[PDB]
């Protein structure tokens, strides 16, 4: 279940069944903001 | 010869947009030379209101995002270009917006003013969260057509404003009868706007533009 959604990062709460160890588990995905590409173009990610 | 001067204004308002009007029974042949002329005047130049500059007290440039919000600053500024703002007795006002908490920021959260009226109140601007909040100032002005920011301290974010309330104009020519002549036609304009200006006031404004371009002829 997704915990909190930000324009710069997305943190999800791992389900109780898909955990390798014996803890809760939290996955954090940092979104790439406006960066330069090899062809001088824009690259950024937007949450869905 | 003899001509029947159209002096009547029949407006059928079904909603805030798509107002069907019917001027009067025109003369034979004046359904197309007057209907297509009025269409090229409404879709060309009609005064409107648009946000020309937005200043946020937390962000420097429109590319960097702010924490606590979901939409990017570019997406927030792009949502401001869809506001239907109506100014009554001013040419340039300065609005403000400040909301905290996990609430969907809409167009109704802007501080109320006496000379400012917002038609769309369900227009979503940005989505907040418990992480942070936003606060910005809006500056609208009066214009006539499309004017980009290039042809118009570091926190000033200029926007490309389009001062045009009309969206789609169509006209049909039917038959009319006033028990005086046999061949008389009427003109029906299917004017559709964003609800800013009055459809009955747009015809009198368009008739003045055509009359001013012919008085000097």
């Amino acid at each position: 279940v997704i915990d909190s959604v930000d324009a710069s990062r997305v943190v999800v709460r791992v389900a109780d069944d898909e955990v390798e160890t014996g803890e809760a588990g939290v996955d954090i995905y940092n979104l790439t903001k406006y960066t330069r590409s090899n062809q001088n173009t824009c690259i950024n990610q937007r949450p869905l | 010869n003899e001509f029947l001067t159209p002096r009547h204004i029949d407006v059928q308002v079904v909603s805030q947009t798509r107002a069907k009007i019917t001027l009067e029974p025109l003369e034979r042949g004046f359904g197309h030379t007057l209907g297509n002329a009025l269409r090229r005047i409404l879709l060309s130049s009609m005064p409107g209101c648009a946000v020309v500059e937005a200043e946020i007290d937390g962000v420097l440039h429109e590319y960097s995002a702010i924490e606590g919000v979901q939409e990017d600053v570019i997406e927030i500024l792009l949502n401001l270009k869809g506001l239907a703002i109506k100014l009554h007795g001013r040419d340039e006002v300065t609005l403000t917006l400040a909301k905290k908490g996990s609430g969907v920021v809409t167009a109704a959260d802007i501080q109320l003013d006496h000379d400012v009226e917002i038609i769309n109140g369900d227009h979503v601007i940005a989505n907040l969260a418990d992480n942070g909040a936003l606060n910005m100032k809006l500056k609208v002005a009066r214009g006539r057509g499309y004017e980009p920011a290039d042809a118009r301290s570091i926190g000033r974010l200029q926007l490309d404003a389009s001062f045009s309330p009309v969206r789609r104009v169509s006209y049909v020519v039917e038959n009319a009868r006033v028990e005086q002549r046999t061949n008389l036609d009427k003109l029906v304009l299917d004017l559709e706007t964003n609800g800013t200006l009055d459809p009955e006031e747009a015809i009198r404004r368009a008739a003045t533009i055509l009359q001013q371009q012919l008085a000097a002829f």
